[PDB]
């Protein structure tokens, strides 16, 4: 899944974003 | 309805459609089930001149998403340096702190943007914020390599 550490919130939203 | 047209419009860069909807009384501000705004969406994707047409508008510089995420934080990722010193412009966070713990300044060094790293310092970026994992700035650049990133976040610290 993300992975644990710098960036896993930014790279969370990019993932939804990609789902719109 | 118009909200998610809104959002849509951002989405695929749907400028003279921003304008029409904002016109038709969308809510600029409108808001998914995630915390993400016609702004962030902008800033994601490299609109620029829908960022500014959002600004102008009245979309809010500084609106979280659920996991925190600004506008400044997605266009500082994904190396969109104008849109960036926009967002700056019209009042965005510069320190803006997601879930993670990690601001614009970390994002664009954790994505190796040496002049959006260096437009953020100028702005205020705080060289000593720590994400939730310890890590600065400085750190990130450090452990991806990027030496003039790190010298220049290493000198940033020094002068402060
Ligand atoms: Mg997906
Ligand atoms: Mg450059």
């Amino acid at each position: 899944s993300i992975r644990i550490g710098p960036g896993q919130a930014f790279y969370a939203t990019g993932d939804i974003i990609g789902d719109i | 309805d118009l909200g998610k047209k809104l959002l849509e419009a951002a989405y695929y860069g749907q400028l003279d459609e921003v304008r029409i909807l904002m016109a038709n009384g969308a809510d600029v501000n409108a808001v998914d089930v995630h915390g993400i705004t016609p702004l962030h969406l902008a800033a994601y994707f490299g609109h620029l001149e829908i960022v500014e047409v959002l600004l102008k508008t009245g979309a809010d510089v500084n609106a979280r998403d659920n996991r925190g995420i600004t506008p400044l934080h997605l266009a500082a990722a994904m190396g969109h340096l104008e849109i960036v010193e926009v967002l700056l412009k019209a009042g965005a966070d510069v320190n803006a702190f997601d879930e993670a713990g990690d601001t614009p300044l970390h994002l664009a060094a954790l994505k190796g943007h040496l002049e959006i790293v260096e437009v953020l310092l100028k702005h205020g970026a705080d060289v000593n914020a720590q994400d939730k994992f310890g890590k600065t700035a400085f750190d990130i650049s450090i452990d991806n390599g990027n030496e003039d990133i790190a010298e220049v976040l290493q000198k940033a610290a020094k002068l402060n």
